[PDB]
């Protein structure tokens, strides 16, 4: 009732308590949201611009005699001669925690419809990478939930690793799962949708809420139906609001989903504005484009904290961790895209068609996967059991490979064919099957302890999933004490191989 | 002075001049005054000057005659009227049944549903057509490509759709035909026409022949149809669904190509219209199903150069939901509808989706079908006889299966007298499950030709 | 005859997957010429 | 006399100037309000001209105020650079203090004449198989790490940077050009973990940075090396200079991001058509002359792992010492994974490498060669069909395949096998060994990731 | 029967019109409601003198310098 009459009364005594000095500059020619505006000079490169249709413009052209500028959303509703005004000021978005359990514009505008949300503070968009002497060695562990992912593919705090695959492979639901694995972390999470179905929108949302992830958690969405300006630049947005904590000593981690759309549509964009192309119509700057938004993330140094925040902290080294989806046509490993985006990740995953179609899911194409970190995250335990396991099933791929002309087989391959057999069944899960790390750790120790080597083919699974009740049942207090710490003693490994013992039994 | 007269034209494109205080937005109706052409408007080319393409011929025309706006995008009518009627892109009567009675009309160029008009749940589409109800079931508001060649009464199968989805559901069907063969299109009018099926479609077809731009916008016009038509809802709300057939938007693609290079603005990479990925989005997310109300799409699609690497039938998997194919030898067998049954898949076809147990039966009944190609090919190289018995008991229970699939239509009911087949879900997996347990392996294959549920296979083997 | 069929079987399989290659490169090389002479034609036309 | 900016495109700018002060093609200029420099490139005319930026383009509005050096870019020289991390334009960025010195150097110049070459005939050792086996170097040669993106061009420079590195004594340099940022500075630290950090200076030209800056990177620390070259020890010459380059593919990449802008004409795929020249140039300066030696070794990207581009051809006819990388090597998990065939090097002479190491060598290439032609029919037919010394020779070829295979002392990161240094004499009687037969009874995985051919039978008797 | 020549030599416009010519002509004995054949002869040297045409007309080349309203006519 009356406190609405009270609050807009009182907001109405807030401001417009005065004329301001501004500049304009009207239409002069229009297409597609991208428009020529003459008659602004104290313009800003990037800027804000204002327009009485109460939407914004982003500056491109500085010529001599006008501008060309960006739309920030639809056009139908502009026309030449309209007006037209600077905000002075460059690009910025609203960022807070307060972000969290929301999904809002790719402005930062709650398009969920739960209310406005203001963030006390808000951050121009476009920001360069921190300086060298920040940086700091990877050195903290993510966990995927996954077993095939975690060991033979680390990934810790701050890394860079492409997800390539086809559609319909299992590209997303990958890093749904690690995201679900960090409920416990607390680690910041953040995730953005680009120029994609609003119905898979929609069931991701659900699915998260469904777990209650989306509390730690926020996402903005570029609709696929959106003007392309938006797709374009919601990725820097996205990158802006995660470094936030970052930049305040604290682990972040994005994901970002589909950049070749991003990319098809800058290069439309810019092509529009006549530019020359390069291959395939991308011009050359595509690389510079994305890998500028790329560098954006990393693991700092608390003194870059410091630096950042003069005494707002004790000073904590802060990183944010990189998801980033690119999908291949065919199976196209070498094309130009992913050739060009290959040489800016610390690493890449792929996932390979076949086995997905024959039902491995995921399906990993192990042979070329591998991260520029590696052995920098893992746990001790991890570390240790991992190195060359998936150096042995690539080397077992390819005896396979070898192995269908030739009737020949010696003793060693009999043995490597056998065992990658056995490891290969050993690294399925289902979808949503997170693990603990006690998990993974047992399963690899039967699988080095040739445990494996000895049990049926088919009932590998069965025996493993039995193996983890036998265990979590029984040995609970040892695997609660094993995943508490990462951290392997003998003895330990005693009492694994002892439940090994009696669950063969069983 | 509310309208301009023409100052200059090349090809399709058409300029006017008009003074500074009044000249339209984008979209909007422009009639040339002084004939029927229409004008749509596409950019401001300043200085009074704006583009716009003609609808219909580019003669009889000179500059400086006048040409008008009604400053309003073209409004085409909506109404149940329209039902029966075939009309131009203008929604204008072709069909000679005088004009459309219904003068309601509504804008096309409107915005995409918001995301809280986002239905907030999925669930199954159904439809009487086993194979369609197991192996590619669909959802409300879906989007499934079509594929195959010619001969298999395509038409056939989109007319058992309709008589489905209005007997079942009473569900709305609109068909647009975008780049129509025109002969082909009036022998479809006489299908759909002695098939009482006429009354309850609605029809426009954009000619090839046509200048590119109505062709294209053909499109958006069915579109609007059908948005209207599950918007127009009964009492208590919730309208009912409808259903939208699009003719080969492949050929849409071809005719963005075309306008592409009319504008004169640069031709893409493989030589496309760049812009290419945002109109289907137009198109897509202009098409689900909302909070209150569905429509779901099927679209027909031809693949160039066989090909799935250029860009058409890339940008087009970003949407179908599922895919269906038309095997040749499959109607060559007499195997009706004529559907490769293996093949075509559905991105919903999940035991989250479809059902746990669904899922199951439908995964070992392809595993059984797949496992049968596997061996049909040694059988010829080397006799039944060869085989393992249960490698025989394979091909007999599949054998079976597609016999099974075999069914009379209603549509095919008028066509010879028999008849039509009806089956829902959960009618047909109960047969299907049953014959998992082989319990009608002395049942005879032939027991399962042209038949609806696994009962009156039992009732012909009965008779047989 | 019967190690004979099994290897003219394998010759069979090695040609097939050799086809599935020859498609691929022909499809990619075929995009790339059409997209090159593409680039020659909107050079040539921003001359004149 | 100052200049004002008229209009703003991208990373490249254009200013008035007055009729009587018109600056020359290379001078700094300095933006009044802020920090920023520019470059000029073309004589616009007319009171106008146009120019590049270096650093953040924002902030900049159109009439704002710009004057002029009368002076190009001439940067801090001399060893009081060494240990120090540097920007493009040469200042601290390790904030170890300004500079000591006060000698600057502009980072032009023209090349050096031809009568002022020099023959490097200093051959090396390094501990490669593969390297030391087929491409003896000259001490002052240029030495390209032909490759793809992640084949391992960083990682192969990393441990000829170990090995070169405390093989060698003297004067040493690095500049980061367009790369990530996190490998370089997991490298400084490397480097700060050893002493030779002292030895060697530090500047970084990164991907981050805008292209104008990412252009004239290079010049840095080529000039820097020129001079030290040039800078004689008393009593003496010029000191051994440790030359590195990282992705000159990133300045031809530069290059093509600045000419659309420039003005300038689409080469035929999209270069600016002055990329020969500008690489020329580039690489002329570069050289051991007839004052000291300088030893350069060279990051080279792949583009789409295309050979055929124009910008590896033009490549090859500046690289003595060519060295390749593979995809599919490294698909078959062999690291490193170096091409046996197209990797050459000029210094291959009977008369320079020793009659022995010639010929072993060229019976390797010939042995790989039939191996490589007979794969199409193997691939096709069934292996047991063929002649038994056709199959004898696939057997040879494969296994001396695995015997390259080596580990390598900073290899054992993503591995832990810890990695070797093989002395030339073991890798040439090894191979002499495998191409006599002396190990035809001997399983195939004896020779996989290992060292010489002692690794070999004690792996082989283990196995 | 009738017989309309477009020979190589001739000027690309004439050649480029005679085929809706031709049809214009069977056309009459089709609207004379009887029934009659035509044959379309080298149409795509036709299409090579079209867009020659466009091109000296200077409109916006095409693939394959081909503006898309060839399919259209
Ligand atoms: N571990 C798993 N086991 C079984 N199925 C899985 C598993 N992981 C993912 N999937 C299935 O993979 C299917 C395809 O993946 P999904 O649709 O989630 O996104 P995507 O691979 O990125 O494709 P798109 O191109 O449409 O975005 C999903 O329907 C999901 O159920
Ligand atoms: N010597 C090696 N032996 C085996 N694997 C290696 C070796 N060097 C690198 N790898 C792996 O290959 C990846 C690519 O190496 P890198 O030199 O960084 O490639 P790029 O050319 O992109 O700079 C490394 O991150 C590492 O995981
Ligand atoms: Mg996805
Ligand atoms: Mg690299």
């Amino acid at each position: 009732p009356s406190e609405i009459s009270a609050l807009i009364k009182q907001r109405i005594g807030d401001l417009d308590t005065s004329a301001t000095a501004k500049n304009e500059g009207t239409i002069v020619m229009v297409s597609d949201g991208i428009v020529r505006i003459h008659g602004l000079a104290d313009a800003m490169y990037g800027e804000m611009i204002e327009f009485d249709g109460g939407l914004f413009g982003m500056a491109l052209n500085l010529e001599q005699d006008s501008v060309g500028a960006v739309v920030l959303g639809n056009y139908l509703s502009l026309q030449e001669g309209q007006k037209a005004r600077c905000t002075g000021r460059v690009l910025e978005v609203p960022v807070g925690p307060e972000l969290l359990g929301r999904v809002v514009d790719a402005l930062g505008n709650p398009i969920d419809g739960k209310g406005p949300i203001d963030a006390k503070l808000t951050d121009a968009v476009e920001k360069v990478a921190p300086g060298v002497i920040w940086r700091q060695s990877v050195d903290q562990p993510v966990q995927t939930g996954y077993k095939s992912v975690d060991t033979m593919i680390p990934v810790g705090r701050g890394q860079r690793e492409l997800i390539i695959g086809d559609r319909q492979t299992g590209k997303t639901a990958m890093a749904i799962d690690a995201i679900i694995a960090q409920k416990n972390s607390g680690i910041k999470c953040v995730y953005v949708a680009i120029g994609q179905k609003q119905s898979t929108i929609a069931n991701v949302v659900r699915k998260l809420e469904e777990t209650g992830a989306m509390a730690y958690t926020t996402v903005v969405a570029a609709a696929a139906a959106d003007p392309a300006a938006m797709q374009y630049l919601a990725p820097y947005s996205g990158c802006t609001m995660g470094e936030y904590f970052r930049d305040r000593g604290e682990d972040a981690l994005i994901i970002y989903d589909d950049l070749s759309k991003q990319a098809v549509a800058y290069r439309q964009i810019s092509l529009l504005l006549r530019r020359p192309p390069g291959r395939e119509a991308y011009p050359g700057d595509v690389f510079y484009l994305h890998s500028r938004l790329l560098e954006r993330a990393s693991r700092v140094s608390a003194e870059y904290v410091e630096k950042f925040t003069n005494g707002a902290v004790t000073g904590k080294t802060g990183s944010l961790t990189a998801l980033p989806i690119i999908e291949t046509q065919a199976g196209d490993v070498s094309a130009f895209v992913p050739t060009n985006v290959i040489s800016i990740t610390d690493g890449q995953i792929f996932l390979e068609t076949s086995l997905f179609n024959a039902g491995i899911r995921p399906a990993v194409n192990a042979g070329i996967s591998v991260s520029r970190v590696g052995g920098s995250a893992q746990t001790k335990i991890i570390k240790k059991l991992s190195g060359g396991i998936r150096t042995a099933l690539a080397q077992y791929r390819e005896l396979a490979a070898f192995a269908q002309f030739a009737s020949d087989l010696d003793e060693a391959t009999r043995k490597q064919l056998e065992h990658g057999q056995r490891v290969t069944e050993l690294m399925k899960q289902k979808q949503y099957a997170p693990y603990s790390i006690a998990d993974q750790a047992v399963s690899v120790y039967a699988s080095n302890e040739g445990y494996m080597a000895d049990v049926e083919v088919k009932k590998i699974v069965d025996f493993d999933a039995a193996l983890i009740a036998y265990f979590r049942s029984e040995y609970a207090p040892l695997m609660k004490q094993i995943d508490e710490t990462g951290d392997y003693n003998k003895d330990i490994e005693a009492a694994i191989k002892a439940g090994i013992e009696s669950f063969k039994a069983t | 002075m509310s309208s301009g007269r023409i100052i200059q034209i090349i090809g399709a494109v058409i300029d006017v001049e008009f003074e500074r205080t009044s000249v339209p937005k984008i979209y909007d109706a422009l009639q040339v005054d002084g004939t029927e052409t229409t004008l749509e408007v596409q950019q401001q080319l300043g200085d009074g000057v704006v583009r716009t393409i003609a609808m219909g011929s580019t003669e009889g025309l000179k500059r400086g005659l006048t040409v008008t706006s009604t400053n309003a995008p073209i409004s085409v009518p909506v109404g149940t009227a329209t039902l029966g009627r075939i009309m131009d892109v203008l929604g204008r009567p072709i069909d000679e049944a005088g004009p459309v009675a219904t003068e309601e009309r509504l804008p096309i160029h409107r915005q995409a549903p918001s995301y809280a008009e986002q239905a907030a749940s999925t669930d199954l589409l159904e439809t009487g057509i086993k194979v369609i109800d197991l192996l590619c079931p669909f959802a409300k508001g879906g989007k499934v490509g079509l594929f195959g060649g010619a001969g298999v009464g395509k038409t056939v199968n989109m007319m058992e759709l309709i008589n489905n989805i209005a007997k079942a559901h009473s569900g709305l069907s609109v068909f647009a035909g975008v780049g129509e063969r025109t002969r082909e299109g009036n022998d479809f009018y006489h299908e759909m026409k002695d098939s009482n099926v006429l009354d309850k479609v609605a029809m426009v077809y954009g000619q090839m022949n046509e200048p590119p731009g109505n062709r294209l916008r053909v499109a958006l016009t069915g579109l609007t149809m059908a948005e209207y038509f599950r918007d127009e809802k009964d009492e208590n709300g919730k309208g009912r669904d409808v259903l939208l057939f699009v003719d080969n938007i492949y050929r849409y693609t071809l005719a963005g190509t075309e306008v592409s290079a009319l504008l004169g603005r640069m031709p893409s990479a493989v030589g496309y219209q760049p812009t290419l990925a945002e109109e289907m989005g137009v198109l897509q997310e202009r098409i689900t199903s909302t909070k209150s109300g569905s429509i779901t799409s099927i679209q027909a699609v031809y693949v160039p150069a066989d090909d799935l690497t250029d860009p058409s039938p890339a940008t087009t998997f970003a949407h179908l939901d599922a895919t269906v194919v038309l095997s040749r030898d499959i109607a060559s067998s007499g195997i009706y509808p004529a559907i490769d049954p293996l093949d075509s898949t559905s991105r919903q076809l999940d035991p989250l989706v479809v059902g746990q147990e669904h899922y199951e039966i439908a995964r070992a009944v392809q595993n059984v079908l797949q496992r049968y190609k596997e061996l049909k090919d040694i059988i010829a190289i080397l006799g039944m006889d060869e085989l393992a018995e249960e490698d025989k008991l394979v091909v007999y229970r599949a054998r079976k299966i597609q016999r099974f699939f075999s069914q009379p239509f209603h549509v095919a009911e008028v066509f010879t007298g028999a008849p039509g087949k009806l089956v829902p879900l959960k009618e047909t997996i109960r047969g299907f499950k049953g014959l998992l347990a082989g319990e009608y392996d002395h049942i005879p294959e032939q027991a399962f030709y042209m038949v609806g549920g696994i009962d009156e296979v039992i009732a012909k083997a009965e008779k047989l | 005859q019967s190690a004979r069929m099994v290897a003219m079987k394998a010759a069979t399989d090695n040609a097939g997957q050799l086809i599935k290659d020859l498609q691929l490169i022909y499809n990619k090389l075929r995009q790339a010429a059409i997209t090159q002479e593409i680039s020659e034609i909107v050079g040539g036309a921003a001359a004149v």
